[PDB]
């Protein structure tokens, strides 16, 4: 954390300066009541928002003038990583779950492979919803969680 | 000899087919037991003449 | 039983064709396939493009065998022949090779006699140390 | 016709699922967009 | 030349020495298998090496190997 | 009495050099006959790298198993 934040940070100042300056630029050429002017006027509205939001969520930025991350595990910036990376091992998870739950479906089955390239929809549409609770894969893993032959 | 137009009567047309991936082929048409079926099934799926034996058929 | 011998057989017609003997026949050795035609027919050269057999007896002059059982193997579907093939080598001894035991090979003879068999089948040959130093190789056992 | 929804169902189950998945992403980005974090905790 | 071996594990199918370009294989009386015949590679001197007859092996593992050797004309598959 | 394992079995390949190695298949037959290497002809769900779905076995390269 050898950065300052960005809140009080010139360089990131500059930058949000510097872009907004740009397009106005390209502002001048298209008059007033005009489509691109209301849509460079929109990119300039979302830069604004953009550099104000990071700013609002107190993120360091570095000599650079951007900001930068900490995935040390520091509270401050569970947003930064953490918070974001549960909730993809979360969407992993269910994904490879319903996955792993059609392949045993299929398996007994007359010829396996004909829906593993012909989708069985039914089948996994009722599976999908079952990685919402795919973590109670915790309680498989205490029983018959992998196999015992290898 | 004399040329003229030549034409046959309706020759077949369903869903079936779709439904049956690698039908064109009677090697492919059983479907896949490895992965290489799958690769197969877009390389010879513009091969006619790989197809069928019948140049009429193939010319259609 | 005795193989057949020759040689004093036509050969096919064929204009002439850049696929044909070198020095190797003349230094090393050549090869010579023969067999009887029931019609005079065209067929397919292994080194050249076209040629047209002859009623009866026919000989061809090959390099190499390989070419040699390619047409004959040819001869033998397609149309059905009988066709024989020696190794002539250059001082003018000349050896039998296919069919070499009466039959063919894909039919069981019993006059043959197994080479290079190795009755503890398997995988179970032995790891290359076991053998380190010992000229042998492990298949060979 | 079970023969047309067989044809569905193949790789164009593929295309039909990645076409929903890019548009939701599509529309979330239009509604949240440029997020570095997770702000709401 | 090459080093051409078979095994008891052979089923006398005889589909190598349907597939052999250069005549190295051929069949023999025996009575480990219900087609009572085996291969043989009494010939191995003109063997090219090209594996043909492992290609048209059915058993699970091969039961007729090729070990490539020291090189010859003939394995060479020089026609000069 | 009958020489090998029943017909309906399955077993376990011991071969090690076998595709399926130290996966299981179901016997179709056994051939009766002596002198015969190897017998316990058997057939699996998975085909291997020749595609083919059966291999004979000597009797002391499967295991029965349940
Ligand atoms: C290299 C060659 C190769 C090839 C050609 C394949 C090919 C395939 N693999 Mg294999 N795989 C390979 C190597 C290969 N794999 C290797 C080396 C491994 C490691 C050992 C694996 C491990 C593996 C696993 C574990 C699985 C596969 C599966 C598959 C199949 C997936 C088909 C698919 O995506 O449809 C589409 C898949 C979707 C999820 C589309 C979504 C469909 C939804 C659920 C229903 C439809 C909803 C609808 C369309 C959306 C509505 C919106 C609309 C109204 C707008 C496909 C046949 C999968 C399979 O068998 O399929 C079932 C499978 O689970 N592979
Ligand atoms: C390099 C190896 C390493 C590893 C494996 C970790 C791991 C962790 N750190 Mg650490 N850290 C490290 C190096 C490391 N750190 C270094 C070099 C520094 C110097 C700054 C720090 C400074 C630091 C701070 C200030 C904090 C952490 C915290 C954490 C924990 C946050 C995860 C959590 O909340 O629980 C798991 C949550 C779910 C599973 C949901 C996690 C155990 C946080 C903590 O203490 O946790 C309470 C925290 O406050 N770290
Ligand atoms: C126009 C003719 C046509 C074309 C172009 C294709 C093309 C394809 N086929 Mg299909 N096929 C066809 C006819 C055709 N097929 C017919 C008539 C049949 C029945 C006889 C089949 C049966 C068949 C089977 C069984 C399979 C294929 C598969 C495939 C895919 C090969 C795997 C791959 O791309 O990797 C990667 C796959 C993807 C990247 C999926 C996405 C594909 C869509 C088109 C892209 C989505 C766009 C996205 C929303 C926006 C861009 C995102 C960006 C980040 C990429 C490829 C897309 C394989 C497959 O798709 O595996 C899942 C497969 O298993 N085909
Ligand atoms: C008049 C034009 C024409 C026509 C009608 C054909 C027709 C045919 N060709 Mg020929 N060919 C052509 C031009 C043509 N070719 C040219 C210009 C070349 C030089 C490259 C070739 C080289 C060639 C070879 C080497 C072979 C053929 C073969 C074939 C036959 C089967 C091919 C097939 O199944 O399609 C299948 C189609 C695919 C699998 C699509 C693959 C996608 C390509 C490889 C990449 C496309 C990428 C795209 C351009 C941009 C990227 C987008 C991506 C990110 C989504 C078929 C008779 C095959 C044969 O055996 O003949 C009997 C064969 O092996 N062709
Ligand atoms: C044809 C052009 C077109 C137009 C004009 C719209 C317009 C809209 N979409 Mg749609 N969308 C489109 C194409 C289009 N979309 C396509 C091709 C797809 C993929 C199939 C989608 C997938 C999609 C999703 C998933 C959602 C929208 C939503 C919305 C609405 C935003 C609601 C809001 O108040 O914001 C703010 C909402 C907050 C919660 C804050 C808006 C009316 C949203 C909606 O209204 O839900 C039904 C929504 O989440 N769209
Ligand atoms: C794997 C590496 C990787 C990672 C970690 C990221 C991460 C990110 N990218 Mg990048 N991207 C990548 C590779 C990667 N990208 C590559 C290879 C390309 C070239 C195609 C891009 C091109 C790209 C563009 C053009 C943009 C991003 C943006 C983003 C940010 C948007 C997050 C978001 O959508 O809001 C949140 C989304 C969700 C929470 C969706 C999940 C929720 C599900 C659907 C609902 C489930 C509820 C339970 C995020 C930091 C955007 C940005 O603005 O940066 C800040 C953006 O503009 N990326
Ligand atoms: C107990 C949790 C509380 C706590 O640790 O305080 C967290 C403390 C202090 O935490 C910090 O407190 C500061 C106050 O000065 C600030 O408030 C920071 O925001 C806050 O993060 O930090 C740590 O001790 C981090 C320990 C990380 C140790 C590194 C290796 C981790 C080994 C774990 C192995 C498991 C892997 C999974
Ligand atoms: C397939 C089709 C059918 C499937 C669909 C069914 C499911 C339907 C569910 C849809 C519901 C949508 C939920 C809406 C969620 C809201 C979205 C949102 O909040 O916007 C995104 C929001 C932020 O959004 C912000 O919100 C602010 C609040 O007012 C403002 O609105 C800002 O405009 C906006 O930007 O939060 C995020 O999650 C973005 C955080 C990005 C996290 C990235 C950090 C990771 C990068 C670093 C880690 C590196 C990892 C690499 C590791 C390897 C390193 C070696
Ligand atoms: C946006 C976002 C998110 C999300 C996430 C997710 C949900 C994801 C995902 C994703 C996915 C789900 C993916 C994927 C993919 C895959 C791939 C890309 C692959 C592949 C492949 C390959 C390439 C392979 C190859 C191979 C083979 C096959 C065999 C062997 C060899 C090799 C290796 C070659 C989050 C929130 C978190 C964060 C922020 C925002
Ligand atoms: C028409 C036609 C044609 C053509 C067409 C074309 C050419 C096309 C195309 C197309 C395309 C070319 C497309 C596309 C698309 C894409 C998309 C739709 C996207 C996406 C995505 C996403 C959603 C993203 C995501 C993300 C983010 C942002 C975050 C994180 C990371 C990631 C990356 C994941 C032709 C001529 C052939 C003929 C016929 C007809
Ligand atoms: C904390 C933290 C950190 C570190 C970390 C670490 C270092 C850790 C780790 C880790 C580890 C060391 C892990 C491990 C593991 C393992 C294992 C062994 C696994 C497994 C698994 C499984 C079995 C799964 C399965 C599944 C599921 C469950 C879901 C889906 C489907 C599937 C099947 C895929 C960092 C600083 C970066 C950041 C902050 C926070
Ligand atoms: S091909 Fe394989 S199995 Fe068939 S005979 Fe020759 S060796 Fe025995
Ligand atoms: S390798 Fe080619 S040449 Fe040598 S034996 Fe097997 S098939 Fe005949």
């Amino acid at each position: 954390s050898g950065l300052t934040p960005c809140k009080e940070s010139k360089q990131f100042a500059k930058r949000e300066k510097q872009s907004i300056k740009k397009l106005e630029s390209s502002l001048k050429i298209y008059a007033a009541d005009s489509a691109p002017a209301l849509a460079i006027n929109a990119t300039i509205e979302k830069t604004k928002r953009r550099f104000d939001n990071y700013a609002k969520q107190g993120l360091l930025c570095g000599a650079d003038g951007l900001p930068h991350l900490i995935v040390s595990g520091d509270q401050r910036h569970w947003g930064e990583f953490i918070t974001p990376g549960i909730l993809f091992l979360y969407i992993a998870g269910w994904i490879g779950w319903v996955g792993r739950s059609y392949l045993i479906a299929i398996r007994d089955e007359k010829k396996p492979t004909q829906k593993e390239i012909i989708i069985d929809v039914p089948l996994a549409s009722r599976l999908v919803f079952r990685g919402f609770s795919w973590p109670i894969a915790a309680y498989r893993e205490l029983l018959n969680g992998e196999l015992v032959a290898k | 000899e004399v040329k003229i137009i030549l034409d046959r009567d309706p020759i077949k047309t369903s869903f079936e087919q779709w439904a049956k991936p690698g039908h064109f082929s009677r090697t492919i048409a059983k479907g896949p037991d490895t992965t290489t079926w799958i690769w197969n099934l877009h390389a010879d799926a513009h091969d006619f003449d790989s197809h069928t034996s019948d140049l009429e058929e193939i010319s259609r | 039983t005795p193989p057949e011998l020759d040689p004093n057989t036509p050969s096919p017609i064929f204009g002439g064709s850049t696929g044909g003997l070198l020095r190797k026949a003349q230094v090393e050795e050549f090869y010579v396939i023969t067999w009887e035609s029931p019609k005079e027919q065209i067929f397919e050269m292994p080194t050249g493009g076209a040629a047209i057999m002859r009623e009866g007896p026919n000989l061809l002059k090959l390099a190499r065998k390989e070419q040699c059982l390619a047409l004959g193997t040819r001869l033998r579907s397609k149309y059905k022949i009988k066709y024989q093939f020696y190794r002539v080598f250059p001082s003018g001894e000349v050896q039998y090779l296919h069919p070499k035991d009466g039959v063919y090979p894909e039919k069981v003879n019993p006059g043959r006699q197994g080479v290079g068999v190795n009755f503890r089948s398997i995988g179970k040959n032995v790891s290359p140390i076991e053998v380190k130093f010992t000229g042998k190789q492990p298949y060979d056992l | 016709r079970d023969l047309k929804t067989y044809l569905s169902v193949a790789p164009v189950a593929s295309t039909l699922w990645f076409a929903a998945l890019a548009g939701l992403l599509i529309e979330i980005n239009r509604l949240f967009p440029d997020a570095l974090t997770f702000p709401f905790f | 030349s090459h080093s051409v071996k078979i095994y008891d594990t052979c089923i006398g199918c005889t589909q190598c020495v349907r597939a052999c370009p250069t005549d190295v294989l051929e069949m023999i009386p025996w009575g480990g298998c219900k087609a009572k015949q085996i291969a043989s590679a009494p010939r191995t001197e003109d063997c090219v090496g090209c594996k043909r007859c492992e290609s048209a092996c059915p058993t699970d593992f091969l039961s007729v190997r090729v070990y490539l050797w020291h090189e010859t004309t003939r394995s060479m598959g020089l026609a000069y | 009495p009958p020489i090998g394992p029943k017909r309906g079995a399955k077993v376990k390949i011991l071969r090690q050099e076998s595709y399926w190695y130290k996966g299981t298949g179901s016997v179709v037959t056994v051939d009766q006959d002596p002198n015969t290497r190897y017998p316990v002809v058997v057939r699996f769900n998975k085909v291997n790298y020749a595609n083919v779905s059966t291999n004979n076995y000597a009797l002391d390269e499967v295991e029965e198993v349940k």
